[PDB]
């Protein structure tokens, strides 16, 4: 877990005015839900060969499909793994009012090849402490400008900073919990198309699942807080589901 | 001859989530999402609905 094959650059223009354009294949556990059509609506991240984490929210079906190794979207010439799913294990705690508990788990009948360009992310552990200003990362294909409606053909990245459940509060106030965490205000915004993909902060050398997508400014404000599932507060149900499945 | 379709909102949450599942508005227009018409709806005071789901 969490060290790619190929070296991920993050430059300057992923902390400004939505993200950077990736080094395809530098974030291998970033995987695309799509339709039977071939239609992006989420990401999600590959912590094993056979399962992938996502946001709850983003309502995956068996029939849809799990896409590993791709860049561009608008290719047609990459060698990628169309996974089928044979089982969604969604948080029975989810808060669909609230976006609460908002973790789903999807079970692989095709299990997925790491490669140089596929690999799992690195899960953290319940008693992990990621320290507010900390500059970490979040990946995928949701919007550039809110203003697009049409969702980027390449990957995206986008440096910002952890939030302290405080700070947050100030532009969320009472709507913020505990199996919440926040990122950004930053010049960065998590955008429509991004959901269920990772925040990841590296820990010793991992690149490590900190943060699920989830909700956040409606039209991607690029000074608020952008809301992501809090992944050391959900992280046992992870092992226990994966455990018993 | 018919229908409709009402866009909603999470309204204890006064944000949208940040999934990719464009609508066709009543009025010629794509939204990334659901919530999105809503809270454009509500800000803009409109009335638009869903004409079809996915793109325009």
């Amino acid at each position: 877990c969490g060290v790619p094959a190929i070296q991920p650059v993050l430059s300057g223009l992923s902390r400004i005015v939505n993200g950077e354009e990736a080094v395809p294949g530098s974030w291998p556990w970033q995987v695309s839900l799509q339709d039977k059509t071939g239609f992006h609506f989420c990401g999600g991240s590959l912590i094993n060969e056979n399962w992938v984490v996502t946001a709850a929210h983003c309502g995956v079906t068996t029939s849809d499909v799990v896409v590993a190794g791709e860049f561009d979207q608008g290719s047609s010439s990459e060698k990628i793994q169309k996974l089928k799913i044979a089982k969604v294990f969604k948080n029975s705690k989810y808060n669909s009012l609230t976006i609460n508990n908002d973790i789903t788990l999807l079970k692989l009948s095709t299990a997925a090849s790491f490669s140089q360009t596929v690999s799992a992310v690195c899960l953290p552990s319940a008693s992990d402490d990621f320290a507010a200003g900390t500059t970490c990362v979040t990946t995928g294909w949701g919007l550039t400008r809110y203003t697009n409606a049409n969702t980027p053909d390449r990957l995206q990245q986008a440096s910002l900073p952890l939030l302290s459940n405080t700070n947050c509060k100030k532009y969320w106030g009472t709507k913020i919990k505990d199996a919440m965490i926040c990122a950004g205000a930053s010049g960065v915004s998590s955008c429509m198309g991004d959901s269920g993909g990772p925040l990841v902060c590296k820990k010793n050398g991992a690149w490590t699942l900190v943060g699920i997508v989830s909700w956040g400014s409606s039209t991607c404000s690029t000074s608020t807080p952008g809301v992501y599932a809090r992944v050391t507060a959900l992280v046992n149900w992870v092992q226990q589901t994966l455990a018993a499945n | 001859d018919s229908l409709g379709r009402e866009a909603k909102c999470y309204n204890e949450l006064n944000g949208c989530t940040y999934e990719y599942r464009p609508v066709c508005g009543t009025d010629g227009d794509t939204y990334p999402n659901e919530c999105v018409l809503c809270f454009e709806n509500r800000k803009r005071q409109t009335s638009i609905l869903i004409q079809k789901s996915g793109p325009c």
